[PDB]
C-alpha cells in the first residue's frame, strides 16, 4: 500500500472491483480493493473513481482499471495473490 | 441447521417443504374451514 | 469464526475474510443506509441476515425497493377470498350483462 | 333445485374443484 | 357432490334465483 | 309492458340468457 | 318470453323505452 | 386441523416468506 502510495495513481482515471463474497477464490482481490481504497493512494489525485460492484451470482473475480490512453488492464484474481496483482498494476502505471 | 439461503442468483425461487405443507392444507379445506379462517384474519388485522 | 463454525449461520463464513464490520439494527432499515452508501462507490455490501434469513446486495436493494409489510398482510385475505369472489363475480356478470348491453345500445341508438 | 342446498355444496367443494365450476360455466356462457 | 351437476344447476335456476344465490353465498363468508 | 319485459329476462335460464346476448351481438 | 322477440325488442323500441328497462333492472338484480 | 392456529402462523411468518405465498396461491389458482 505504501509502495502504492509513492508511486501516484496519475496515468489510470477509472477502476473497478467485481467479486462474489461467498465465492471462496475473493480473498485475493478483496485484499486488492483494500489496498488501492485507501487515502494515501486515494488522495494522489481525484481524477480516479474507485467502483466495487459485488454480485451474488456465479463468476470469477476480476479487475477492471481504465487508463487515460488507450491502456486497459483487465486481470482476474481468481488464482492471482493480492501481491502479485499490487505489482503489476503498479508497472503498468509506471508505463 | 442452517438457511442454506440464496443458492443462485438465477435460482426459481426454491421453497422450503415448511412452507409448502400450509398452502396444500388450505387447498384441501373446505370453504366453511376457510371462512372461519377470513373472519379471524380480519379479527386480527384489516 | 469458532462463534459461527457451530451455529445455524454458518453459511456468513466465508462473508468474513479480510477487514470486516457489522451494521447491526432492531428493524430493517436499508433504504438510508444504501442511499448513503451510493454517496462512497468504493464501500461494498457484502451481504448480510435479516428477520432470521441470509442475504446478498442484490437481495438487498429487493428488499429496499419492496414496499411495507401491512399491505401485504391484507392482501393475504383478498388472495384467499379471490376465488369465491370471482364465482360471485361470474354469477352477477351474466344480469348485468344485459344491462351494459343496453346501456351500449343507448349510445348506438 | 335448491338455492340453499347449492349454496351448501358450493361451500364443502375445495378449493381446486372450485377453479374447475368457474372454467365450465364460461365455456357454456 | 359433483362438478358437472352444479354446473347444470346453477344454468338452470333463473336470475331471481341466482340473486339469492348472491345474497347467501356472500353472507357465508363475507 | 316495461314491467313485463323486464320480469321475462328475469325468469330466464342462464342458458337462455346466454342465447340473447349472442343473438344481441348478430344483430 | 321466448329469446327472438327480446332482442327485437331491445332494437326496436326508443331509446327512452329502452332507458327504462335498465332502472328496472338495476333494482330487480 | 384447528382454525386458530392456521391464522396465528400466517401473521408469525415475515415478509419475505408471505410474499412467496401470494405468488404460490396464483400458480396453484387461476
Amino acid at each position: 500500500a505504501a509502495a502504492l502510495a509513492r508511486l501516484g495513481l496519475r496515468p489510470v482515471k477509472q477502476v473497478r472491483v467485481q467479486f462474489c463474497p461467498f465465492e471462496k477464490n475473493v480473498e485475493s482481490t478483496r485484499t486488492f480493493l483494500q489496498t488501492v481504497s485507501s487515502e494515501k493512494v486515494r488522495s494522489t489525485n481525484l481524477n480516479c473513481s474507485v467502483i466495487a460492484d459485488v454480485r451474488h451470482d456465479g463468476s470469477e473475480p476480476c479487475v477492471d482499471v481504465l487508463f487515460g490512453d488507450g491502456h486497459r488492464l483487465i486481470m482476474r484474481g481468481a488464482h492471482l495473490t493480492a501481491l502479485e496483482m499490487l505489482t503489476a498494476f503498479a508497472s503498468h502505471i509506471r508505463a | 441447521e442452517a438457511l442454506a439461503g440464496a443458492p443462485l442468483d438465477n435460482a426459481p425461487k426454491e421453497y422450503p417443504p415448511k412452507i409448502q405443507q400450509l398452502v396444500q392444507d388450505i387447498a384441501s379445506l373446505t370453504l366453511l374451514e376457510i371462512s372461519d379462517l377470513n373472519e379471524l384474519l380480519k379479527k386480527t388485522l384489516k | 469464526k469458532p462463534f459461527l463454525e457451530d451455529s445455524k449461520y454458518q453459511n456468513l463464513l466465508p462473508l468474513f475474510v479480510g477487514h470486516n464490520m457489522l451494521l447491526v439494527s432492531e428493524e430493517p432499515k436499508v433504504k438510508e443506509m444504501v442511499r448513503i452508501l451510493r454517496t462512497v462507490p468504493f464501500l461494498p455490501l457484502l451481504g448480510g441476515c435479516i428477520d432470521d434469513t441470509i442475504l446478498s446486495r442484490q437481495g438487498f436493494i429487493n428488499y429496499s425497493k419492496l414496499p411495507s409489510l401491512p399491505l401485504v398482510q391484507g392482501e393475504l385475505v383478498g388472495g384467499l377470498t379471490c376465488l369465491t369472489a370471482q364465482t360471485h363475480s361470474l354469477l352477477q356478470h351474466q344480469p348485468l350483462q344485459l344491462t351494459t348491453l343496453l346501456d351500449q345500445y343507448i349510445r348506438e341508438q
